[PDB]
């Protein structure tokens, strides 16, 4: 009875705010930090390090300061909390790609807004080499 | 819609020490008598100008007169600054504008 | 990759004539005259001759199992 | 003497034949290969950091030099046995050849006593070889040796084996480097950009790209509107737009004079200098040079904890990061100020209206990467991970003190897998990087015919991102003529952005600038470090390959001894080429790879400098050591690029040219060979391309490289998935004489029809034909089809692995309901067996812990006959085989026909050859198609062709299909056919078969050309 | 209409063609060109559409209006038309030339774009580039058009 | 309208007016060395820009093989009959239609107008 695509689904994520994959392993990071080294408890949870290696791999933001940029860049917009994460997560190439991969923006936003927007994500997201 | 810019030719920053100075040769002709009615000259004017030429082309499509320009002017931005104009029969049109006294 | 035994319009055999439509060719003969001596008056069996090409040639240069 | 108009016809074909009979029409991917694998892969090399390892024991490792032998196999016994191309199809491995690599390692233990080993040929690893390359197998060798070695004389090679399949680097279109740009963008907060991405030589370090923007008008504020537009320029590495003005005080120029000399170099003009006025302003508060450097720094990616930290990175940046190509050193200082004075300087033309802006799709501005240029950026990636492999695995042993061995060190596995992975996968790069790999690359190339094959190897591709997103790449401009074939495009959503390049036009495989540098100093140009700024005003820019090699006093002189050298093959290649922007006194030689040229005539004084004594070698080119190469050695002929084609003036034909009524253009510089060059291979088939419509050439296009054929001569040996060969491959009666470079001709993809123009019984629409059920009878249009089975059995489980043999029903608990006789005591059927429908060929068995039945059959229900066998070991050395089957298909109403121009054609009927309309001679038409279909989705060149067709058949003379031959009319033809005792327009009376009255309409009936297309009935309907 | 054209370049040229009030010069000397132009391919395509007798097979297409149109004989016979890019005339790619051969500054109907040529008679190497251009915009439109439609 | 350069540190002066003198001097920030302007003037910005397109254009193009060249128009000071035209290079004038003429003399560099 839910679907992301029509924006339907349980009224308890409502209050909760979307993480990026490259800002949820920072958060990982902290909680690995303090176990491994502040209290001495048994080894992380198998779940734990599969969820690091995913995020470290589609981490696409070096630093907070990055992360923080493009979060504050869309917080101005009238970006839902859902696509927030999405976006910056799926970093679509052009506008074309955002709207045929997430429904949503489709409906309140334009061919030219949106495509400035993911062009500025693209010059925030690094590359290794 | 029609902004200055697609009225005006050239524009340009003069120094006047002396109000009476006008040393542009061109327009002294035409400056003094309009300036000789003591109009914002209560008090010292500052020695600088922005005198700015208006096409005369594109003046008759439009069937604008100098004193409708001077009116916006003046009263678009207020009492901020103080334009003067020349007569409108002459060949080339000559707007000069000074900051309010 | 072989001359067809027969015109694909009429039925005319042409493949006996390639053997002879190239010794032709290298007698002097031009290009249209060859056909007229292998007698094709109509223009369909002189396709099957003038623009035919052998690649049975090539494929027998390489050796075989 | 002189070449007379009469004979120029046949001589201007002449000097084309020798151009294709040396450089032929894959030399663009093998000359890139060849740069790659012999310069390119030893800079990588030579170019490596020192390893340096820490923990008093000190180690440094340098490669000192790379060998590399021809290709091998190493088996079990690991014999280095010669792998030749052909058994890499067949037993499905890749076809490469090793790499070793010298490593000198020099070691002190702080005890004042250096000592080194040498370590001769390190298997570093190994390095994919490009058929019909220098290092490759077949190089040099006679057609003679290439039959006995199973291979195809006639192949031009110039792709990689991967895993068995055949693959093809589709060059991608790049942006060029070294090169300034100005772009006006409506959406971007600035008016305009001052893009110009800067690389050094072939790649020392990635490409670093500045945008020298110009704040526009559009925004209002207390002090923004009073200065107004100021230039601001984004480094690489500074996150925030800093004023282009600061650049130059860290640089080293406090002095603000200094800037405006190096940015604007004509004070006597006023309309640039208060363009620059409002771009002081910001930076005026900045004087000092360390403030400047001090400024840059504030605004770092990672800045400095301390102040005096921030200074070091702003040095680096600008040293190093910004404008690599200029300079690396750190004594580069006014080279790099002036560049950037060029770019603010190129901005202010841009902004005043002065100059135009650069075109987005002008491939002058964008350059081609083929398998050279992107392997070799791909050879970097894992060279870089190899040295962090060594670091690694020597990090831990250095700490405890023991040396380490070198062959543990070096990894062969990044090194070959990591160059395999990309080839066969498509995703360029490596995967473990957490990135987008760019795919479409390295496609398997299509063997349905040889003109496919021929157009896939010089396909090109559009650039993908922010650069093709921007422009218009679908788009045809008219950069293309005579480089990339205009009408050939595939047809879909990707419309325009796959292209073909053209048959005279070849892509530069690259040189060194350092001869150019050189020739510049012995003469009057003088470099910028000597001159003042003032000397620049009047002089002419120098550039080679985007460096700021210094102004000349006389750009006329020296140009015309530049065009002698490259004209006299001196030290100065012809592959160089030079540019004279007149109008801006800017005279630019590139000698970078990527450059897209064609050759072209040279004209001196209205004169062919090609006489008849040039053709008369050529007449003779065989057993007299004379090739097109010479051609170049005498200079009558060179190359032109995009930017050269830009200031050089073309003539079509030397008619053109000799003289006129009213001299349309009295100083003519070049004149092309033959226009109907600009056709790609897919195009150069059409007849009368021009009589034809645009949209159906490049239907064409598709269709043609879809239609059915002799793809190779080997193809027996060979295993292929999908593979049509026709029964009768017949060469068109009318051919085009680039028809004969192409090689179309030996190997022909369709079989001539007497068509007749005709309604008949109404059983064909606007897409539909009729065909004649007796001439299909007689072999018209049949044709073979092959299917490859492959199947394997390995060890991948210890307790359960694959065998071959017959899985008897009882041995086997689990089994599909079908025949198995047909398999043999070994599991494989033999050849010679038929097959039909659901069928075992090939047994195989998994003892999981009794066999459970895996075995693999018939990918559909057609009928076929097993053709040959093959067994042979994999690379893992498992027992692997693969099996053809053969089957044969008959046309039938479902099969779709396409002539060699408009829409395919499904058989709408089949009729005896009494039912169909025979003529007076008793000629039944072999095919009868809808005239209905002429009007729109035809050309009038399927009639141009017909009326030729019977004259060519008639006269027993193969037809000129020369798209721009004036000799060949309408009219012409049809007054040769009437000598004949035919109708001059092809018209004849045709009797129908059912009725014997004559039809009142008499249909007009020819020999055209058709071929068959793979869309067969029976594979979608048996599926 | 090419020497029509012509004495517009030359006028233009010399400065005695006079804008429109409603267009500038550079916009209204493309629009005088275009009409003489547009007008010849009509003025002959109509001739064309009275050359054909009753017994031609193309008048009998045209004049049941089964298949084709006037315009495809017209491009088929008497003229192929003007060979429009984006709604314009063939672009100046290189510095103010549509092609090399053709000298700098050229706006004359072979140089933009302008094909006098029919199928039938064939067209010259300038024009088989501009043909092709115009056709590569209109499958461009075509392959984008079916896309937006069906949406 | 032009730039002029102190003799001290060879930086911008900016204009500046003195309540004293009542004359504008362009005197300099960082250093106090101060000079008079003789031209009374700051600058000029021409909106419409009709700027003659003579001194762009630069002698050196009489060798250009594509410009086209007419004998029609001699030069001025040469006589010389042959003379390179062409339109002009400006995006500003671009809405405006006109010839250029330039001798073809090796060292003339005549550039005039009709
Ligand atoms: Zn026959
Ligand atoms: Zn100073
Ligand atoms: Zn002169």
């Amino acid at each position: 009875e839910e679907d992301a695509s029509q924006l339907i689904f349980p009224k308890e994520f409502e209050t909760a705010e979307t993480l990026l994959n490259s800002e949820v392993h920072m958060l990982l990071e902290h909680r690995k930090q303090q176990n491994e080294s502040a209290e001495d408890e048994q080894e992380l949870s198998e779940v734990f390090m599969k969820t690091l290696n995913y995020t470290a791999r589609f981490s696409r933001f070096k630093n907070r300061e990055t992360i923080a940029s493009v979060r504050s860049l869309l917080l101005q917009k009238k970006l839902h909390k859902f696509e927030l994460a999405c976006l910056a997560n799926l970093c679509p190439e052009t506008a074309e790609e955002s709207k045929a991969l997430i429904p949503s923006l489709e409906g309140r936003f334009e061919d030219e807004e949106l495509q400035q927007i993911l062009d500025d994500i693209q010059t925030k997201r690094s590359f290794q080499y | 819609h029609t902004t200055l810019r697609k009225v005006t030719a050239n524009t340009a920053i003069y120094y006047d020490p002396n109000p009476q100075s006008t040393v542009v040769a061109e327009d002294q002709e035409w400056v003094n008598v309009y300036y000789e009615m003591p109009d914002f000259d209560v008090a010292r004017i500052s020695p600088w100008l922005l005198r700015v030429e208006l096409d005369r082309k594109h003046m008759t499509d439009r069937k604008l007169t100098m004193e409708q320009i001077a009116e916006k002017i003046n009263a678009g931005f207020g009492d901020d600054l103080n334009c003067i104009f020349n007569d409108d029969n002459a060949e080339k049109l000559v707007l000069r504008i000074r900051i309010m006294n | 990759m072989i001359i067809p035994v027969r015109c694909f319009t009429c039925g005319k055999i042409v493949g006996n004539k390639w053997e002879a439509y190239l010794g032709l060719l290298q007698a002097e003969y031009t290009e249209g005259d060859a056909l007229d001596a292998l007698g094709l008056k109509r223009y369909c069996c002189r396709r099957m001759l003038l623009a035919h090409v052998d690649l049975i040639e090539k494929l027998l240069n390489y050796a075989p199992l | 003497d002189e070449i007379t108009p009469d004979l120029w016809q046949e001589a201007c074909w002449i000097v084309i034949s020798s151009y294709f009979d040396e450089k032929g029409l894959v030399r663009q991917q093998l000359d890139s290969f060849d740069e790659f694998i012999q310069m390119s892969v030893q800079r990588i090399v030579e170019d490596a950091p020192p390893i340096d390892l820490q923990a008093p024991p000190r180690y440094l490792l340098k490669f000192e030099q790379i060998y590399l032998s021809k290709p091998t196999h190493w088996e079990r016994d690991g014999a280095p046995s010669p792998m030749m191309p052909n058994e890499a199809r067949l037993r499905n491995l890749t076809y490469s050849a090793p790499l070793y690599v010298d490593i000198t390692k020099t070691v002190i233990k702080e005890g004042e006593e250096q000592l080194q080993t040498q370590h001769q040929k390190t298997f570093i690893g190994k390095i994919p070889i490009m058929l019909r390359s220098t290092y490759c197998l077949l190089n040099g060798l006679t057609d003679r040796d290439l039959c006995e070695l199973n291979e195809c004389p006639l192949d031009p090679g110039g792709y990689f084996i991967i895993n068995g399949s055949e693959k093809v680097l589709i060059a991608q279109e790049k942006m060029a480097t070294n090169t300034v740009y100005v772009f006006a963008k409506k959406d971007s907060k600035y008016a305009y950009t001052g893009e110009c991405r800067s690389c050094l030589e072939n790649s020392s370090r990635p490409t670093s790209t500045i945008w020298v923007s110009m704040l526009a008008r559009g925004g209002q504020g207390a002090k923004k509107s009073a200065i107004g537009q100021r230039i601001v320029a984004t480094l690489p590495y500074i996150k925030q737009e800093v004023p282009i003005i600061i650049v130059f005080r860290a640089l080293g120029f406090v002095s603000d004079r200094d800037i405006l000399e190096h940015i604007i170099y004509d004070f006597e003009d006023p309309e640039m200098m208060e363009m620059v006025k409002p771009s002081l302003d910001e930076a005026f508060v900045i004087q000092e040079q360390n403030v400047a450097l001090n400024f840059i720094g504030s605004r770092g990616a990672k800045p400095g904890v301390t102040k005096e930290k921030r200074i070091k990175y702003a040095k680096e940046v600008l040293q190093k990061e910004m404008l690599p190509h200029v300079g690396v050193s750190d004594f580069c200082e006014t080279k790099k100020a002036y560049f950037l004075g060029y770019m603010v300087h190129r901005l202010l033309l841009a902004a005043l209206g002065r100059r135009e802006l650069d075109d987005r799709d002008h491939y002058g501005n964008k350059r081609l990467d083929l398998a050279g240029p992107l392997l070799a950026f791909l050879f970097r990636g894992m060279f870089k991970n190899l040295l962090k492999e060594v670091r690694i695995y020597a990090q831990k042993f250095i700490d405890r003190g023991k040396d380490f061995n070198l062959e543990l060190a070096i990894k062969t596995r990044i090194i070959s897998d990591g160059l395999k992975y990309s080839l066969a996968t498509g995703n360029w790069g490596d995967q473990k990087k957490a990135h987008q790999a760019r795919a479409g690359v390295s496609q398997v190339l299509n063997r349905l015919t040889f003109a496919s094959t021929l157009s896939h190897l010089r396909r090109l591709n559009s650039p993908i991102g922010r650069d093709g997103k921007l422009a218009k790449p679908r788009q045809l401009h008219n950069t293309l003529w005579g480089m990339v074939c205009p009408a050939e495009t595939p047809e879909g959503h990707a419309v325009g952005l796959v292209k073909n390049l053209a048959l005279m036009a070849y892509i530069s495989v690259g040189s060194q600038p350092s001869p150019i540098l050189e020739f510049l100093e012995e003469w009057s140009m003088e470099n910028l470090e000597e001159i003042s700024p003032a000397a620049i005003a009047d002089a002419t820019k120098i550039f080679v390959n985007g460096c700021w090699v210094g102004i000349h006093k006389d750009p006329e002189q020296l140009m015309n001894t530049l065009r002698k050298l490259r004209r006299q093959m001196d030290i100065i290649v012809s592959e160089v080429s030079m540019i004279r922007d007149i109008r801006e006194r800017e005279i630019r030689i590139y000698t970078d790879a990527g450059r897209i040229c064609r050759p072209l005539l040279i004209v001196e004084k209205q004169k062919l400098l090609l006489k008849k004594r040039h053709i008369d070698q050529l007449k003779e080119r065989e057993y007299n050591n004379y090739s097109w190469q010479d051609l170049v050695a005498s200079g009558v002929v060179e190359y032109i690029d995009t930017l050269e084609e830009e200031t050089v003036m073309l003539a079509m034909t030397p008619d053109d040219l000799q003289e006129k009524e009213v001299a349309y253009c009295s100083t003519y510089t070049h004149c092309e060979i033959h226009p109907s060059m600009i056709l790609g291979v897919c195009a150069s088939i059409i007849p009368f391309p021009d009589h034809n419509q645009s949209p159906r050439n490049t239907y064409q296009s598709a269709m043609g490289k879809q239609a059915m054929g002799v793809y190779i001569t080997n193809f027996h040996v060979r295993m292929d998935t999908l593979a049509h060969v026709l029964y009768y491959p017949q060469k068109p009666l009318v051919t085009t004489r680039s028809m004969e470079y192409l090689r179309f001709r030996e190997l022909p993809a369709g079989i001539n029809s007497i068509v007749a123009i005709a309604s008949y019984t109404g059983y064909n629409q606007e897409d539909s034909v009729i065909m004649n059920r007796s001439a299909v009878d007689r072999g018209f249009f049949r044709s073979v089809f092959y299917r490859s089975y492959k199947e394997q059995e390995s060890k991948k489980g210890f307790d359960q692995e694959e065998v071959f043999e017959k899985p008897t029903r009882e041995t086997c608990q689990g089994m599909r309901h079908a025949i198995y006789d047909k398999l043999d005591d070994d599991g494989l059927i033999a050849p010679g067996v038929r097959v039909s429908g659901d069928d075992v060929i090939i047994g195989k068995t998994v003892t999981l812990p009794t066999k459970r039945d895996c075995s693999t059959f018939l990918r559909t229900s057609e009928t076929g006959i097993v053709d040959q066998v093959m067994v042979t070991l994999n690379q893992e050395g498992y027992k692997f085989c693969k099996i053809r089957v053969r089957s044969v298909r008959i046309p039938q109403i479902g099969d779709k026909f396409a002539s060699r121009h408009g829409q395919k054609g499904t058989c709408g009927i089949q009729y005896r050859q009494e039912d169909m309309p025979f003529t007076c001679e008793g000629i039944t038409p072999d095919i009868i198609i809808n005239p209905h279909a002429i009007p729109s989705r035809m050309t009038i060149g399927h009639l141009i062709e017909c009326l030729q067709g019977k004259v060519s058949a008639n006269k027993g003379e193969i037809g000129d299909a020369t798209p721009f031959n004036d000799a060949v009319n309408v009219q012409k033809i049809s007054n040769l056919l009437s000598d004949y005792g035919y109708h001059l327009r092809g018209n004849e009376v045709l009797y129908n078969g059912f009725t014997g009255r004559k039809i009142t309409s008499q249909i007009f009936i020819g020999p055209t050309y058709y071929q068959r297309l793979k869309h067969m009935v029976d594979d979608k309907i048996h599926s | 209409a090419k020497q029509d054209v012509i004495e517009v370049i030359e006028k233009a040229h010399n400065n005695e063609l006079e804008p429109t009030p409603g267009n500038t010069l550079r916009q209204t000397f493309e629009n005088q060109v275009n009409r003489i132009l547009n007008d010849a391919r009509d003025k002959t395509g109509s001739s064309a559409q009275k050359s054909l007798s009753e017994y031609n097979n193309f008048k009998s297409m045209v004049v049941s209006g089964a298949k084709g149109s006037k315009i495809n004989i017209s491009q088929v016979i008497a003229v192929v038309g003007q060979q429009n890019v984006e709604g314009k005339r063939i672009p100046f790619g290189f510095k103010h030339r549509t092609l090399p051969h053709f000298i700098k500054d050229d706006y004359g109907p072979e140089s933009r774009g302008f094909v006098e040529n029919s199928y039938l008679a064939g067209l010259t190497p300038t024009e088989f580039f501009f043909h092709a251009m115009g056709g590569r915009e209109g499958l461009i439109d075509t392959a984008v058009k079916t896309a937006e439609t069906g949406y | 309208v032009g730039i002029r350069f102190c003799q001290e540190c060879n930086n911008m002066l900016y204009p500046k007016e003195d309540k004293e003198n009542r004359i504008l001097l362009y005197a300099c920030r960082n250093c106090d060395y101060q000079q008079e302007a003789d031209n009374s003037c700051i600058y000029v910005n021409k909106i419409t820009h009709e700027v003659d397109e003579l001194t762009q254009i630069i002698a050196d193009v009489s060798q250009d093989p594509t410009l086209p060249r007419t004998e029609d128009h001699p030069c001025q000071k040469c006589g010389h009959k042959e003379a390179v035209f062409f339109q002009s290079h400006s995006a500003r004038a671009e809405d405006a239609m006109r010839l250029y003429y330039v001798c073809t003399a090796p060292h003339c560099g005549h550039r005039w107008t009709e």
